[PDB]
């Protein structure tokens, strides 16, 4: 679930900036002939404050 | 719920976001989680514990 | 028609054949390619084509966390109070 | 096909060829280079 901090602020700024507590996956695989992967992969586990 | 109480709301999002490549009569997992949470808690007096 | 290789990939490796050494169309909608031109430029992209026209390979990815915490915690608060004699600790 | 090393790292190595002394093309989805060009 995505926390909202709605930094509402009248003058020009609207930031409601909202991040997810949660468990998450970000890969980016690149395969090689020999079935093998080098991945980019951020792994979070963030659980609600 | 926060959102239904008028709080800060954190909205609860299960998404998942890829680029795969099925055939028509085919059915696959794009994504999935299990998510197993243990926990065990006990609370003795030593002695006639 | 390539599905697999976008039309304008392929547009490119004829330009490298003409590197190498001639109309090409390309077809958005379809990913296709007509090209009108010598034979030998054809065959050589068509080969080309059919080696690129090859399906990205996908991986599912499994990751498990696990995290165990194990806490004892013990705390003795130990008191010898009289008035009596006023000897409280 | 190099699986392990790019394709442009590739062509920056022929590029090298040809500063020792010819055709590249490079494929993004294999990153895999063909080279229409003397065999030495």
């Amino acid at each position: 679930s995505e926390v909202p901090y709605q930094e509402a602020s009248s003058s020009g700024a609207t930031s409601t900036s909202f991040k997810e507590a949660a468990l998450s996956l970000e890969v980016t695989p690149q395969i090689t002939p020999d079935n093998r992967i080098i991945v980019e992969v951020k792994v979070t586990k963030d659980a609600p404050d | 719920y926060q959102n239904m109480l008028n709080g800060v709301p954190p909205i609860n999002k299960n998404e998942v976001n890829a680029k795969i490549l099925v055939n028509d009569g085919e059915t696959i997992v794009i994504g999935g989680v299990f998510s197993n949470e243990q926990s065990k808690s006990v609370e003795k007096v030593p002695f006639l514990g | 028609q390539v599905n697999y290789a976008k039309a304008a990939d392929i547009a490119k490796l004829f330009q490298s054949v003409t590197s190498d050494g001639g109309s090409i169309t390309v077809d958005d909608r379809t990913n296709s390619i007509i090209a009108y031109q010598p034979q030998e430029r054809l065959d050589e992209l068509r080969r080309i084509v059919s080696q690129l026209d090859i399906p990205v390979r996908q991986v599912m990815i499994e990751a498990r966390i696990v995290e165990a915490n194990v806490g004892y915690d013990k705390s003795l608060g130990v008191r010898w109070g009289g008035a009596y004699h006023k000897g409280n600790w």
